[PDB]
């Protein structure tokens, strides 16, 4: 099963002009996109999904922006991104889950919003 | 190249144990799970547990009620499923499956009966007779399974050899029957080979 | 717990048609935790098409997969003769994996009539104390059929059992026995052994029948 680089917690400010939450697969395997799964989940919902197989992403109306850099799936790089206007209205615990045909595994990361 | 070749059918008694070993070979053991799924004859099949190659965790179905211990040897790529307190719901055909989300190589299966019944060979009887059809009579034995050939495999259009039905003696029983033109009576002669392997039994008899 | 309801049980289809089956959730799924199985009789279970969509190398395109949430499908566009077998969908959700009670795909053919035969026991059979009267329906389609034992005409219940083979490759029909169980002072009791078959393509029901010493 896929093992991770595991951070608890990552935080954003209006600084940040794109938000990213990191997804680091240690153990792929995978030679070719089409084997790999992403799905993330914000609070039960289906964020972003890529089918790999499909080359099709999936994003509800309010998480238009988000999606994440195919080029780097085949080194693990499962990390999320999004505009800024997507990130602050929905800050929380973030699920990270990898699929690697029959292989799969999963990853919790807090999203948090900073103020100065 | 991905193989799952799994141990060999047995009998047991109720409330006994039996333990089904499952080898893996054409893939690295420790990078995938394996999950254990099961069926009664004529039934569908029924996901038993998960375990992981790599760590040994498990998680097992609910409904065994602990009765089932999946183990794994790293050393050999080879996955156990033991299965304690045997009942009569327990006769099914056992799986191995090397997946975790969905399962894409599968092991050719282990059949476990589990019954009081005691291991007996069978007693073949003649079925005899445009179109005339002839059989034999494959009666009170166990376990399953029995294998007919008529002719030694010379003959096979017409050859109709039944599923096995579980009388109540706790035996099993089936018939295979074969049509033949009616003029060939007497040119040709028809004889069905009976083997059941679990007693050592080979007839062969005349119809 | 997910509950996959799998609709519809049995499935009668002529070659070359479309076949629909589909596989309910009883709640929502994502799509890369469901697969299709098939499996033929004997055999064990062939993946078909995981992550609902994505077929195996070597699986024909004939075979589809589609869905999302709670409903997902699989289409065989072109039914063939060697499609006939069980197919199973399976979930994995959460530490949670389930089976579907699956749908069994069958192949339609013309009405055949059964050739009803009936064989006598032997007198070998007899020293052991019991008797088995088998009646042989041979070739027919559709699988329904009604076998019913008759001694001395009266209809016999509970002391006969039957077994079928599956569909043959060749002609895509059934086969059936019906053995009936009686003990030697029994059996030597009765004269007339009639099996009655009733079938569809048979216009009236058929008997065969054997009186006890011929
Ligand atoms: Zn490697
Ligand atoms: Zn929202
Ligand atoms: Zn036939
Ligand atoms: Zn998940
Ligand atoms: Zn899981």
């Amino acid at each position: 099963q896929l093992l991770f680089n595991k951070t608890k917690s990552v935080e954003f400010t209006f600084c940040n002009d794109t938000v990213v939450i990191p997804c680091f697969v240690t153990n792929m395997e995978a030679q070719n996109t089409t084997e790999v799964y992403v799905k993330w989940k914000f609070k039960g919902r289906d964020i972003y999904t890529f089918d790999g197989a499909l080359n099709k992403s999936t994003v509800p109306t309010d998480f238009s922006s988000a999606k994440i850099e195919v080029s780097q799936l085949l080194k693990g790089d499962a990390s999320l991104k999004m505009d800024k206007s997507d990130a602050v209205s929905h800050t929380g615990n973030y699920t990270c889950e990898v699929t690697e045909l029959t292989r799969e595994g999963e990853t919790i990361i807090e999203l948090k919003y900073r103020v100065v | 190249q991905v193989q799952l070749v799994q141990s060999g059918a047995e009998v047991k008694k109720p409330g006994a144990s039996v333990k089904v070993s499952c080898k893996a070979s054409g893939y690295t053991f420790t990078s995938y799970g394996i999950s254990w799924v099961r069926q009664a004859p004529g039934q569908g099949l029924e996901w038993m547990g998960w375990i992981s190659a790599y760590n040994g965790n498990t998680n097992y179905a609910q409904k065994l009620q602990g009765r089932v211990t999946m183990t794994t040897d790293t050393s050999t790529s080879t996955a156990y499923m033991e299965l304690r307190s045997l009942r009569s719901d327990d006769t099914a055909v056992y799986y191995c499956a090397r997946g975790t989300v969905y399962f894409d190589y599968w092991g050719q299966g282990t059949l476990v009966t589990v019954s009081s019944a005691s291991t007996k060979g069978p007693s073949v009887f003649p079925l005899a007779p445009g179109t005339a059809a002839l059989g034999c009579l494959v009666k009170d034995y166990f376990p399953e399974p029995v294998t007919v050939s008529w002719n030694s495999g010379a003959l096979t259009s017409g050859v109709h050899t039944f599923p096995a039905v579980l009388q109540s003696s706790g035996l099993y029983s089936l018939s295979s029957v074969v049509t033949v033109p009616s003029s060939s009576l007497g040119t040709q002669t028809y004889i069905c080979n009976v083997n059941h392997k679990p007693s050592n039994t080979k007839v062969d008899k005349k119809a | 717990e997910i509950v996959l309801t799998q609709s519809p049980a049995t499935l009668s289809l002529s070659p070359g048609e479309r076949a629909t089956l589909s596989c309910r959730a009883s709640q929502s799924l994502s799509r890369n935790h469901l697969a299709w199985y098939q499996q033929k009789p004997g055999q064990p279970p062939r993946l078909l098409i995981h992550w609902a969509s994505t077929r195996e190398s070597g699986v024909p395109d004939r075979f589809s997969g589609s869905g999302s949430g709670t409903d997902f499908t699989l289409t065989i566009s072109s039914l063939q003769a060697e499609d006939v077998a069980v197919y199973y969908c399976q979930q994995h959700t959460q530490n949670t994996w389930t089976f579907g009670q699956g749908t069994k795909v069958e192949i339609k053919r013309t009405v055949a009539a059964p050739s009803v035969f009936i064989f006598p026991p032997s007198d070998e059979q007899l020293k052991s104390g019991t008797a088995s009267v088998v009646c042989l329906l041979n070739n027919f389609y559709p699988r329904e059929a009604k076998v019913q034992w008759k001694v001395d005409n009266a209809l016999q219940s509970g002391n006969s059992q039957e077994s079928v083979t599956e569909q043959d490759s060749k002609d895509s029909t059934y086969s059936l026995s019906s053995t009936l169980t009686l003990s030697k002072a029994d059996y030597e009791k009765h004269k007339v052994y009639a099996c009655e078959v009733t079938h569809q393509g048979l216009s009236s029901p058929v008997t065969k029948s054997f009186n006890r010493g011929e």
